[PDB]
RNA sequence: GCUAAACCUAGCCCCAAACCCCCACCUUACUACCAAACCUUAGCCAAACCAUUUACAUAAAGUAUAGGCGAUA
RNA sequence: GCUACCUAAGAACAGCUAAGAGCACACCCGUCUAUGUAGCAAAAUAGUGGGAAGAUUUAUAGGUAGAGGCGACAAACCUA
RNA sequence: CCUCCGCAUAAGCCUGCGUCAGCAACUGACAAUUAACAGCCCAAUAUCUACAAUCAACCAACAAGUCAUUAUUACCCUCACUGUCAACCCAACACAGGCAUGCUCAUAAGGAAAGGUUAAAAAAAGUAAAAGGAACUCGGCAAAUCUUACCCC
């Protein structure tokens, strides 16, 4: 029903509502994984009732009644996201040994940039994708001034970070 | 109006210093060490003008001809660009020939 | 900020003697 | 505006909402708002056994005597402006209430010697020592102005006042410092002011008549 | 909060500090000495013995440490006066508001000599590291400060959206080889009779 | 009982353009 | 002219306002005369499970104690929960045990993910 | 008379200047390259 | 810049203060006053 | 659900489940005038409005009868110091018809005056501020300047 | 006495040393899903025009040589 | 994305007399005059005009690019 | 009292006179445009398609024209997504400019030329004029009236 938007009729009103913690990541690696499934929907339904609140306090012109426990609900929501993380992440070590849950290849653009290219899923196989074999991952011989230019850009970025650290470092040692 | 209303932070200056004070210490190495090593074998700096000295075109050449090799493409542009700028002003302007 | 130490110190007794001729002591 | 409750209805209108922030640390308070029971002048035994365990040694019957000294001492606090010693003579909640209006103008406060012995009059009770003491004195007072033409009585004569001082520690460094000073109602009116007032009418708009 | 933020009392998110530091105020940065992180040992609860200034040897407690500044705030001891409350036609009340004292300019106490020390991080077959102070060789705690947010640990009488403790420490986890969709779809009760057919990867 | 209020806050910015100069006269002479 | 706003679908002309959407999924296909078939497998069916009866409040209460934590790994799980019947069958073909060698045969493939989220 | 030389058109603009135009050409790659290493917001329409 | 100028101020009140009973803005602008002041010399 | 990779659908493959959903939601009040059925959400980008009517048949147990969205054009017409453009973001917005003749409004989450009256007392700073509101001593008119320290 | 003035530290330069780096995106980039690169630089300028020509560790050495045997190399 | 020309597929042209026809609108153009001249406008305004079923005008997308393009040659036009 | 404007679509623009607050449309907070209209289409392989349009019927054309399938094979799901605001765009402007189409072709729609005064000169825009009628001037330019005839190209 529509009033689990919404928390208790005892609650509309009261500028303090006693909440508990937020779940840490050590107490839902001992919950079961249909244990963990019925917990994300009592955790989404908690959100979803924050959510609304923390609309119907910006439209009433009026602080939240607790925004810290929406803090709490996404900090615990996260927690289960990453617990699930962990087994999906260990079950795939030991069937397949693959340490990503995506499939990709580190490729090379037209830039010359070495970027790390996600696959993406299609029916056809790759040399009669018309779309696919127009976007090229090599670079031509042009390129390599401007690979040498963005090395020597980052190369003065970290040579003037690296020499202004040291001319901090030794007026730490004038007035200390 | 720039002139300070206030007088600045004083100077103070370590006359007894590490470096002040064991100024000069083996500047006579070779006359009074067997001449084993030269004074500009203790000049420290870039590696192109130690124990050598010239003008900027005399410079530039220099540090292109030992250091060009590895100098970075915007900054070695600048290079070539200041010698012949150099080249043009010492040997085609000027007062006297 | 120009640097230097002479001429903050030229306009410092300069502005003592503005001083002075703006509150003279007694 | 007007008060603090305007404010946050003109926040709620133009909608600037300011949420309540947390901290861990308060303001740390040394006196009171204020009498505790606001002694009525023409049965706290209790009380003086609840001073002498936060103090382990304290006696009545040396106390205005000393009590005087404070009350004369942080008066000369105001002939010369001496705001540094008067917050060790005089509380937080006495101290606008005596340095407020004398600003820009110099006071000449004068203590000629007393008419009776100082003596206490009721006592009472983190924890607030309350101590309030009656001195019927002779004192000397000419407020000036800025331009220091005279303002407030005259410099030489010497007249009779009668004060309820209340006094005030907080039961570690704390001190009896005044902290309030309790005219009654009995009490006749003061001096007349030199100068002449006029206090001024209703202001009528022009849609509103003079009754 | 932008690079070299300027720190002061009110804390960065609040609204004294925002009219204070605006996201266009470039002031210039204030010189602390790095401290580490285990050698600082002044905490919010410690009674400290100020030096400098007002208050000369007087012995307060730390209420506040603004750490990003080598700040220790003494409770009511080294104040200034300052009025709160305004209306525009008030006169004033005052409140003794304390300023931030440095980490040179403040000193811990030992429980059994009430006096000044310094402190080394001495090491104990009883603890890993604590407190002990370089006058006598005695451990002094880290006190209790109240809680970080509001808690009150051990009075703390639970709503009805909180777990009891015997709920979250419940293990019902049974460690298996079977993914969260593979252990609920035996659970939620479905069957899926249809066969996945290959797709590509590129 | 006296202290401070609300926040306030700036508004600035500034452009230029650029031109010619033609249909003059006086010609051959 | 205006570079640095974003492209999206209000910004075109009508025929570019039809072909970029947001980043909602598609649902089916498109036919002959520009009709819509849903297709019904492409939608996504939440399976909720049912919450009564259930001991898990969103928040924890604060008497719990403090633990440390120790993530979950491929040493840890194994030596859980396929090691112990390794011992109750070393001392007495890894598919008994636990091995799914191959997987193009499963509705719930770990590698390439079949699986929504 | 003279002024309004720009009507605008999006079909126009992206087709001139967007970002498969200048990759359409080795000319055009060294545009996008120019624009990243001034580190410009925007390399193309 | 290496080293600029900081006395400049006193060199604008040597030329200024000869100035100072002229009529105009040849008192107080110093490139008018340097002129007026080298005519009055 | 949003942010993740959609398996792809062949024909004659499997049904395509999320298990535990990332788009989570927010209805919120009516700016306008709507019909007593007429419930308004506020989806995030990734959903379409057959996700809108599983999320509440299945996760509220809600007869939805009809859902009609519209993609809010968020404002970037407001500026820095830096003269930046800000962008307040889009939003999409449901409108949800609720079915058999169900009847919603929205509560009044926030009702506007409860207990008695505002504040007193609230920490002892309070009471510390309240108690000179009651004890300001304002000036008589007839004293003119004059403090009313001094019992002279 | 208005407008203003003052400021010192953000940062930078030069060297040494060291070889540095979830999702979506080539279609209308930031859009879940269908049958192919290599190829002499020219010119200003200098020669008082210009037309061959004109530079792109130390020492031997501005030497041998080259050159409208000239500018110069 | 202006303009010079072209390509694809579109659109528009009242009323009256009777065909690169006449009168005449919308529309296209810019003859003469006055105002304007840091202007409303980096070429406008008011009136007066030329054409207005044609070699017409026009929206949309595409094309040709500087040792070039395009050109009913004005050495025009190719983002004031 | 004006109305040569207006209302829609297209293109363009992207929250840009809605609520609350703060010469004599800007900033902060909240809110909104909901698909039926319009975009986003199409399973293969062969083979199909001489005869415009114009009220299409007579009559007339030349510049020769916008409009179509069939055979066998395969096919069962179905209403998703996206635009929807405004006093708006291009001209540096809240610009006497520019700007496609459908309807209203004088309005049912949209608007206000005068901040207040005084009533000089010069200047701009207009209306009236005795008697004369091109004497003006380079020229009947302009205005006012409607016309003849003869050239050059
Ligand atoms: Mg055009
Ligand atoms: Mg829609
Ligand atoms: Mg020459
Ligand atoms: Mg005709
Ligand atoms: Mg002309
Ligand atoms: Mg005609
Ligand atoms: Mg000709
Ligand atoms: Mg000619
Ligand atoms: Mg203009
Ligand atoms: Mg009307
Ligand atoms: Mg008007
Ligand atoms: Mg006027
Ligand atoms: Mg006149
Ligand atoms: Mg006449
Ligand atoms: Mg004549
Ligand atoms: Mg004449
Ligand atoms: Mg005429």
């Amino acid at each position: 029903g529509l009033e689990e938007f919404f928390d208790d009729p005892k609650n509309w009103g009261q500028e303090k509502v006693k909440s508990g913690a937020a779940w840490t990541c050590q107490q839902l690696r001992n919950k079961s994984n249909e244990d963990l499934h019925k917990l994300w929907y009592v955790l989404l339904k908690e959100r979803n009732m924050l959510l609304t609140l923390e609309q119907e306090a910006k439209r009433q012109r009026l602080p939240m009644p607790s925004p810290e426990r929406l803090d709490k609900v996404v900090d615990s929501m996260d927690a289960l996201d990453k617990v699930v993380q962990e087994r999906e992440d260990a079950l795939r070590l030991l069937q397949t040994g693959q340490e990503r849950a995506r499939p990709g290849a580190w490729r090379r653009d037209i830039f010359g940039r070495i970027i790390w290219h996600k696959f993406k899923q299609w029916v056809i196989p790759w040399h009669l994708n018309k779309r696919y074999n127009r976007k090229r991952f090599f670079a031509l011989p042009y390129v390599d001034h401007f690979l040498r230019l963005e090395r020597e850009k980052r190369a003065r970025i970290k040579a003037r970070k690296e020499n202004l650290e040291r001319k901090k470092a030794k007026i730490l040692l004038k007035k200390f | 109006i720039g002139i300070r209303l206030t007088l600045p932070p004083p100077k103070v200056v370590d006359r007894w210093n590490e470096k002040r004070a064991m100024f000069g210490v083996y500047d006579n190495i070779g006359i009074l060490g067997n001449f084993e090593k030269h004074p500009k074998e203790l000049i420290r700096g870039p590696i192109w003008l130690r124990g050598w000295k010239g003008n900027e075109l005399q410079r530039c050449i220099r540090k292109r001809k030992m250091v060009g090799s590895r100098m970075f493409a915007d900054d070695l542009h600048n290079l070539n660009k200041r010698i012949r700028y150099l080249y043009k002003h010492f040997n085609r302007h000027g007062k006297f020939r | 900020v120009k640097k230097g130490f002479r001429a903050a110190f030229r306009f410092q007794k300069e502005l003592e003697r503005q001083r002075l001729l703006r509150c003279p002591p007694p | 505006f007007k008060t603090e409750k305007e404010f946050m209805q003109h926040a709620r209108k133009a909608g600037l909402v300011i949420p309540p922030e947390k901290s861990d640390r308060s303001i740390h308070l040394a006196c009171t708002a204020g009498i505790f029971d606001a002694y009525v002048p023409p049965a706290s035994q209790v009380s003086i056994r609840r001073i002498k365990d936060y103090d382990a040694n304290f006696k009545i019957k040396d106390f205005p005597e000393k009590a005087k000294d404070i009350f004369i001492e942080a008066h000369l606090c105001l002939n010369n402006s001496d705001h540094d010693r008067l917050h060790t003579l005089v509380t937080e909640h006495c101290f606008p209430d005596m340095t407020w209006d004398i600003k820009y103008k110099t006071v000449r406060w004068s203590f000629v010697e007393s008419l009776e012995p100082s003596h206490v009059v009721q006592v009472r009770c983190n924890v607030y020592g309350q101590i309030t003491v009656r001195m019927h004195t002779r004192q000397t007072l000419a407020i000036y102005d800025r331009f220091g033409r005279l303002m407030y009585g005259q410099e030489d004569v010497p007249k009779d006042v009668l004060e309820y001082v209340v006094f005030e520690k907080q039961l570690p460094y704390g001190s009896w410092r005044m902290h309030t000073k309790i005219v009654p109602p009995w009490a006749p009116p003061k001096q007349p002011i030199l100068k002449t007032v006029m206090i001024p009418g209703p202001q009528l708009k022009p849609e509103e008549e003079y009754e | 909060l932008p690079p070299h933020y300027r720190y002061g009392m009110s804390p960065p998110g609040s609204v004294a500090d925002k009219r204070k530091n605006p996201p266009w105020i470039r002031r210039r940065p204030v010189v602390v000495e790095p401290i580490s992180d285990e050698d600082w040992y002044l905490f919010c609860g410690d009674t400290v013995e100020i030096l400098e200034g007002k208050d000369a040897g007087k012995q307060g407690k730390v209420v506040q440490v603004i750490r990003q500044r080598n700040w220790v705030v003494v409770g009511g001891l080294n104040t200034h006066y300052r009025y709160i409350g305004k209306t525009m036609d008030y006169r004033g009340t005052m409140i003794p508001s304390e300023a931030p004292l440095l980490h040179r300019q403040v000193k811990l106490v030992d429980p059994m000599d009430r006096k000044p020390t310094e402190i080394e991080w001495r090491f104990t077959e009883a603890g890993e590291r604590v407190r002990v102070s370089t006058r006598s060789g005695r451990i002094i705690p880290k006190p209790e400060f109240p809680r970080a947010d509001g808690i009150v640990p051990e009075t703390w009488i639970d709503g009805p959206k909180d777990t009891s403790v015997e709920d979250a420490l419940e293990r019902t986890y049974v460690p298996c080889l079977k993914t969260l969709q593979e252990e609920v779809m035996e659970a939620m009760g479905i069957k899926e009779t249809r066969k996945y057919k290959k797709v590509y990867w590129y | 009982x006296x202290x401070x209020x609300x926040x306030x806050x700036x508004x600035x910015x500034x452009x230029x353009x650029x031109x010619x100069x033609x249909x003059x006269x006086k010609k051959x002479k | 002219a205006d570079r640095m706003s974003k492209w999206t679908s209000k910004r075109g002309p009508r025929s570019f306002r039809g072909r970029k959407g947001r980043g909602a999924k598609g649902i089916g296909f498109l036919t002959s005369g520009w009709r819509f078939v849903q297709i019904k497998e492409m939608v996504p069916e939440f399976v909720v499970p049912d919450l009564t009866g259930f001991k898990l409040k969103p928040y924890v209460s604060y008497l719990a104690p403090e633990s440390e934590e120790t993530p979950l790994t491929a040493a840890q799980l194994f030596s859980e929960a396929v090691a112990p019947a390794i011992e109750k069958d070393f001392k007495d073909n890894l598919e008994k045990y636990g091995f799914e060698p191959t997987q193009e045969g499963k509705l719930f493939q770990l590698y390439p993910r079949n699986f929504l989220r | 008379a003279r002024g309004n030389e720009y009507q605008p058109s999006n079909i126009k603009r992206k087709n001139k200047h967007g970002w498969v135009r200048r990759l359409s050409t080795p000319a055009g790659v060294q545009v996008i390259l120019r624009r990243m290493l001034k580190g410009r917001k925007s390399l193309s329409h | 810049l290496r080293n600029r100028v900081t006395d400049r101020y006193f060199r604008i009140q040597e030329v200024l203060k000869h100035a100072r009973h002229f009529r105009g803005r040849k008192n107080r602008c110093y490139r008018l006053a340097v002129r007026t002041v080298i005519r009055a010399f | 659900a949003r942010n993740v990779v959609y398996p792809l659908y062949r024909l004659g493959g499997p049904q395509l489940r999320v298990f535990r959903t990332n788009f989570f939601i927010q209805l919120v009040r009516p700016g306008v005038a709507q019909p007593e059925d007429t419930v308004q959400f506020r989806i995030p980008m990734e959903m379409t409005r057959v996700d809108l009517r599983n999320y509440l048949e299945g996760i509220y147990n809600v007869p939805v009868a009809a859902v009609r969205t519209r993609v809010q054009h968020g404002s970037n017409k407001r500026r820095d110091h830096r003269n930046v453009r800000i962008k307040k973001p889009d939003y999409k917005v449901a409108y949800v018809q609720l079915a058999h003749g169900q009847t919603f409004t929205f509560p009044d989450l926030f009702p506007e005056k409860d207990e008695s009256p505002e504040g007193s007392a609230a920490d002892d700073l309070y009471s510390m501020l309240e108690e000179e509101r009651q004890q300001r001593q304002s000036s008589d008119p007839r004293r003119g300047g004059v403090p009313s320290w001094f019992g002279l």
